[PDB]
């Protein structure tokens, strides 16, 4: 809504480091949301646009940020595949076992993708196995339609 | 040939009289346009799958009908643009010469062959192949004041009685529509469809069965029994005409007896098919309908047609009906070829004024003002013959010939009122001697400019087919201009001349004329010892024309190129964009700011405006907008702070100031359908299988690498849209059938809920209209009303979209671009004010050498002929040089003479490259046209004074410098009547503002430039050049 | 050209009476010597290539660029395009009480794209500030998940 | 099985209604029979090429 | 013409190729008729040297 | 008869009123092009008249 924040989003989809932070040296919101509920976080990990994802909450940006659905930044990195995102936005207190209005962990988004590394990264730091989604599946009933035999030996 | 016609003079008239007659006979028959049709024929593939994404369309329909566009004939582009609206447009582009009929057959074809390809919901709707030429003759707007009407219901009464009453109009093409005509609407509302255990499907089958048309037969049918007396059609339950019957149709009955109709479920009313697109005039809400014209068909008669029609037709119609016209372009064409006529008029008036100034003879006067209308005539039915048309081509190309005309009038009178005095001869010896002088140099000189000229008309792209106009034009007016030299001025000199007394060179009585003449003699004298001393002193004013030459050189390097002025057509165009995600009611929002702004601050100079939402300029999105911005009478905007040149830029300067929203005011192009700004259209493509993704990466990348190298790339911008949210329902095929529910039933509801359905055809007044099912707006705005919606399952029991559905927000192109089946993304720009176009290309030609694995590139648009043209100016220019010289050796019957003609190029060129610079013009096509004609007229000036020289030194032996000298006597005064009668003529030209200023200017400026310095520098070098040569031979 | 144009205004009169498995297939009509003009081969000098892989490549990435061509009336392929070809066991249709029928409407079922619709539509409310479009179905993209087909 | 009126307001009057911009044509008839049958005439000026 | 549009058009795609594939022309009946015409231009340039 | 009921011609009587519409400038120009060959022809406004 503010000039500001739009500036903020604008910069941070495009990967723009120096136009982020002397937005932020100006007193930029960077809790800002787009019509969406997105902020810069969401967008930045969204993308991959490290060196942006470390400068928002450096400066006080909600890790645990829920948009107009329910997902946060852990959901979007975690369904896409950015590892140096994920093992940072876990550092930086982010909920690892969040729900959306739709009960769908990261584990969820990165089973259904299969990102072995990310799914290691995330049952590291207490990631439930037996969580459920409103239809009644776990990462592993995932892991088992799509067939990955590599995850049903993660899982035990 | 000449000597033919001296006694037999009435021979000549009736050529004269005849190629009159051929000229009258054609200005009646011969069609006006602003412009030919220069660019490359392309034919647009427009279908619409309604309530779909970009890649819904990309992957049914874009990459369907890309497969199965084989065997099309001299094809160049398979271009595609696939939009979030369900809009799909492609675009063929074939090359120059190619009938649009022709292929517009093949590719109708092709498609009619791929159709049952696509889905049964593209086909309904229809795919509609037709010409691209986007350019409108004129916009017809209608307006209600009261206010009772929206735009659906002015635009169904334009529909159902205006549409045919213009379509008829002579000479007018396709039209085109705003709006859309009446279609009967569905609204439906969830919540009562859940409470009689409904769907938005029993409502498709209730209107697919109760509005069909079903056939039965006929009684007393043959093969008929003996004794049947009666024959008779039947006819069954048929479609519905009016909206109170289609809230009598039965969906259910309940067990209670109780009779559910749509008039207890459903709200119906008769809205538009598509609600998209918001026209407003000055606020009013509006409407409106596009024409543009037939080829072979008068623009000033169609629109005067047009206007007659819609008065015919103005009482009928209801009050709150009003009819403007916001976009007209013929208000100004009238004029441009209005101020070229009063130019040859003018110009013929200013050669009877100065052959009385010279000759002081009305009757050696009046011979021009017989010979210069025959030739513009004869050119008016040469142009009639080979199809070509009245532009601001052809009309340009035969003023800047009115100096080639009067040229070959004024020499041949001169002479023989020269002759006529310096030996006492009567006219006809006089004439059947001077011609004899001048019959082989007219002839070559007709052979130098056809060389000089016709290879212009070669020139192998789309300028080819403006430079084709200019010199088909020109090479006729001379060819004309020769005859009428060697058929009817000789002629006319032989009659209507009066005889005068030996010796008598001309010396006037009193007035001004004995001053004139006594100046005139004294300066003669001045200029001939001047010449002299010239010939004795070489070296200077030898070592000076490498000086011009190297000038020139300089200058013709710090000249920018272009292709045609803009101009004030009267009305002008602005853009609005907002950002992605954007609606109706912000970009409104704006419009309305715009057209206050337009109505409030410069209401002195602007009449009216269109704002137009949903209908942009790459793109026809919610975020999109557009305006048509109409202006006063040029009387009524006075200065040059009235022109679009001074309101773009104010308006654009205001609007920065707008906030999330970027809006640009631009003037139109001379050539709408053509691309300018000497700017580039390159695009990347991923020949690998890449996504849209990496390819976005890779085109963010390029643009990053683009900002580095300012010194010759100055706005490099993707034409296209950056992706934006959008919402993914992720459906659970399990619970879709452990519930009992069908998949084709739920999207079905989904689709017909959110994006519409067309159902059937219904009647309304004769005419057939379309049967939309769609949700109440209330109902399908934002996420969290999706469980409102309520799916049957087998059971009986409904279930909402909540059991099923997941939903998401992801990040995805709302418009995706091909170029030739292949992914891409287009890319403008322009190189920087010094720099020219190809270092640009061969610039970032390199820079797209570094991009990731995959990804290629090409050029389309202006661009692709640059590259399949380049060296053919300086090829034919060449070929052209090559036949001048020998033309001009078959003349002078030498090798080496022809230099003394060939070296005045250097010297009507700077002028014209210095005139230019003073007054900050470009390198135009009118600018190069100039050029050209000056060289002719300075190596026609030249050819008959090496011609004299050579004929004193055979004929008479007078020696070299003895017969240079009495020829620059002889010619010195044609020579200033030519170039002063053309200069006058000119003069108006630059002098012009308002109407054709851009390119009257653009003409006269460089025309008058060079012609003062051929002039003044002719009449000392190429005397210097002949005795050279001869020197040195 | 006119006489391809009145032999194909003569099929569009017959396309409706032949059967949807033709139509499907696409109909040609296109004028045509007899004889090859030439044959242009594609090989993997190294290996690691079946004919499968370079048939499709070929189909896929150079042959519609060159039936675009001008001069090109027909353009035959010495191999096909890729395509999920789904091979089917009857001893495993039985066991679990399906037929081929079962299997196709399942596909052309879930393999689908659908016209969903468009958040924030035309005609909007007052006071609208979204618009976006939605997406329920898509092509299966793979075959992976032609597998997890219901 | 369309009546006469059923086709003008359905096939003849929506093609007559395209067939406008077109080259040299003198006239247009047209006809719509009860069977359904229509036909739409169109004659073009002398020498053109049909 | 038609032959040499090709040559060109496959040169647009090579670049783009993995590693491994390979054009090859086992069938061209053109380097036949550019080859024939200039075995008898040569002819009637030996013609006026004679 | 009755107001917005016009008539208009087709077939042969099309051709036939174009003809007696066409055949006044017919023979205007040719007699205004046997005037000027005659004049050519001898030199004289006279001969062509008489």
């Amino acid at each position: 809504g503010s000039d500001l924040g739009k500036k903020l989003l604008e910069a941070a989809r495009a990967g723009r480091d120096d136009e982020v932070r002397i937005l932020m040296a100006n007193g930029a919101d960077v809790n800002a949301a787009d019509v969406v509920g997105w902020t810069p976080l969401h967008l930045a990990a969204y993308w991959g646009h490290l060196e942006i994802v470390e400068v928002l909450l450096k400066n006080g940006a909600d890790v645990n940020a829920y948009d107009t659905l329910g997902s946060t930044p852990l959901h979007l990195a975690a369904h896409f595949g950015h590892l140096e995102i994920v093992e940072v936005l876990l550092k930086n207190g982010a909920d690892v076992n969040a729900k959306d209005d739709n009960g769908i962990t990261p584990l969820h988004l990165a089973a259904n993708r299969g990102h072995l590394e990310i799914v290691e990264v995330l049952l590291k730091y207490g990631a439930d196995v037996n969580a459920q989604d409103k239809f009644g599946k776990t990462a592993f009933d995932i892991s088992i339609n799509n067939g990955n035999e590599d995850l049903a030996e993660i899982l035990q | 040939m000449p000597n033919f016609f001296i006694d037999r003079p009435i021979f000549a008239w009736v050529i004269a009289i005849i190629i009159m007659l051929a000229g009258g006979l054609a200005i009646l028959k011969l069609p006006v346009a602003q412009y030919p049709t220069i660019a490359p024929p392309a034919v647009t593939i427009s279908a619409s799958y309604p309530g779909a994404d970009a890649k819904t369309v990309q992957d049914t329909v874009t990459q369907v009908i890309e497969q199965n566009m084989n065997g099309i004939d001299n094809l160049m582009y398979m271009s595609s643009n696939s939009d979030s609206t369900g809009t799909v447009q492609i675009t063929l582009t074939f090359e120059s010469g190619t009938d649009a009929d022709i292929a517009q057959v093949q590719v109708q074809n092709k498609l009619q062959l791929a159709m049952p390809l696509l889905p049964q919901e593209v086909q309904q709707q229809g795919v509609s192949v037709e010409k691209s030429s986007s350019s409108f003759l004129m916009v017809v707007g209608v307006i209600n004041t009261d206010g009772t009407m929206t735009q659906e219901d002015i635009s169904d009464y334009v529909a159902a009685n205006m549409k045919d009453a213009i379509s008829r109009t002579s000479g007018v093409g396709d039209v085109q529509l705003f709006g859309s005509q009446y279609a009967m609407r569905i609204w439906m509302n969830p919540n009562e469809l859940n409470k009689f255990q409904l769907t938005p499907v029993d409502v498709i089958t209730a209107i697919k069965a109760q509005n069909a048309q079903v056939a039965a037969g006929q009684l007393g049918g043959t093969p008929p029994v003996k004794g049947q007396q009666l024959n008779a059609s039947i006819i069954a339950q048929t479609r519905l005409t009016s909206t109170e019957e289609f809230g009598k149709i039965l969906l259910k009955v309940n067990q209670d007896g109780s009779r559910v109709l749509l008039r207890d479920v459903a709200k119906i009313e008769l809205g538009g098919e598509n609600y998209d697109i918001i026209a407003e005039f000055n606020g009013q809400p509006a409407s409106g309908l596009g024409i543009k014209l037939a080829t072979g068909a008068n623009a000033l008669d169609t629109a005067a047609a047009i206007r007659a029609e819609l008065a015919k037709m103005e009482p009928f119609f209801p009050s709150g009906l009003k009819i403007v016209y916001p976009y007209d372009t013929t208000p100004f064409v009238k004029i441009s070829i209005h101020e070229v006529v009063k130019t040859l008029v003018e110009a013929i008036i200013l050669v009877f004024l100065v052959m009385y100034l010279f000759l002081q003879n009305f009757r050696a006067t009046l011979i021009p003002t017989i010979a210069v209308p025959v030739v513009l005539l004869g050119t008016f039915a040469v142009l009639a013959a080979f199809g070509f048309s009245i532009n601001t081509l052809t009309m340009f190309g035969m003023v800047l010939a009115i100096g080639l005309l009067v040229d070959d009038a004024i020499v041949v009178v001169e002479n023989v009122e020269r002759v006529m005095a310096e030996e006492g001869l009567p006219p006809k010896e006089a004439t059947r001697k001077s011609m004899g002088q001048i019959q082989g140099a007219l002839v070559g000189i007709a052979m130098v400019l056809s060389a000089v000229f016709v290879p212009m008309a070669f020139f192998g792209g789309s300028t080819g087919a403006i430079y084709r106009q200019f010199s088909i034009t020109i090479v006729s007016a001379m060819a004309l201009s020769v005859l009428v030299a060697l058929i009817l001025t000789p002629a006319l000199c032989a009659t209507m001349l009066k005889p005068i007394a030996k010796g008598d060179h001309g010396e006037g009585k009193k007035g001004f004329f004995g001053w004139f003449n006594r100046m005139f003699e004294k300066s003669t004298h001045h200029y001939t010892d001047s010449v002299g001393g010239i010939l004795r002193s070489t070296g200077r004013y030898l070592v000076l024309y490498l000086i011009i030459v190297v000038g020139m050189a300089y200058l013709f390097v710090r000249l920018p190129s272009s292709f045609l002025p803009d101009e004030d057509q009267g009305v002008f165009m602005t853009m609005v964009q907002l950002p992605a995600g954007a609606t109706q009611e912000r970009t409104q929002k704006v419009l309305n700011e715009v057209t206050h702004y337009y109505l409030t601050k410069e209401k002195n100079n602007v009449e009216s405006v269109f704002a137009v939402n949903g209908f942009g300029f790459a793109g026809r999105g919610q975020n999109t907008g557009i305006a048509f911005v109409s202006l006063k009478d040029w009387a009524d905007r006075p200065g040059e702070e009235n022109k679009v040149e001074a309101i773009t830029m104010r308006a654009t300067r205001a609007f920065s100031q707008i906030k999330d929203a970027m809006v640009f005011a631009f003037n139109l192009p001379a050539i709408v359908e053509l691309g300018t700004a000497t700017g580039f259209d390159f695009e990347l493509i991923d020949q690998a299988g890449l996504g849209h993704e990496k390819l976005t990466q890779a085109r963010n990348q390029l643009l990053a690498e683009a900002a580095k190298h300012p010194d010759m790339l100055t706005s490099v911008r993707p034409n296209g849209l950056e992706d934006t949210p959008q919402f993914k329902i992720d459906i659970d095929q399990e619970k879709a059938q452990a519930l009992g529910v069908s998949i084709n039933d739920i999207n079905t509801t989904l689709g017909a809920a959110w994006g519409g359905s067309y159902v059937n055809d219904f009647i309304d007044r004769g005419r057939v209209k379309k049967v939309y099912v769609m949700s109440e707006a209330k109902y399908r705005m934002l996420p969290d009303d999706i469980g409102d919606w309520y799916v049957r399952a087998a059971d009986g029991q409904m279930v909402p979209f909540s059991a099923f559905s997941s939903s998401r927000w992801e990040y995805g192109s709302p418009r995706l671009e091909r170029y030739n089946g292949l992914p891409s993304m287009e890319i403008l720009g322009q190189a920087a004010p010094g720099k020219s176009t190809g270092e640009a290309m061969e610039l970032m030609e390199q820079l797209a050498s570094k991009l990731p694995t995959g990804v290629g590139y090409d050029w389309t648009g202006m661009s692709y002929q640059e590259r399949l043209s380049g060296n053919q100016a300086p090829s034919l220019y060449a070929i052209s040089l090559i036949v001048v010289f020998l033309c001009l050796a078959a003349l002078y019957e030498s090798w080496s003479i022809p230099f003394s003609v060939m070296l005045v190029v250097p010297l009507g060129v700077i002028g014209a490259l210095l005139a230019a610079t003073f007054r900050g013009l470009t390198n135009d096509v009118y600018f190069q046209v100039g050029l050209l004609t000056t060289i002719g007229l300075s190596a026609k000036n030249a050819i008959l004074i090496v011609e004299f020289a050579k004929d004193l030194m055979d004929k008479e032996g007078k020696g070299l410098i003895e017969a240079t000298l009495d020829a620059v006597r002889m010619r010195l005064r044609p020579i200033l009547m030519t170039s002063l009668a053309f200069i006058l003529g000119v003069m108006p030209l630059v002098i012009s503002t308002g109407a054709g200023s851009g390119a009257q200017n653009a003409v006269g400026t460089g025309v008058m430039g060079g012609m003062v310095t051929a002039t003044v520098l002719a009449i000392f070098f190429v005397p210097v050049f002949f005795v050279v040569v001869r020197r040195r031979f």
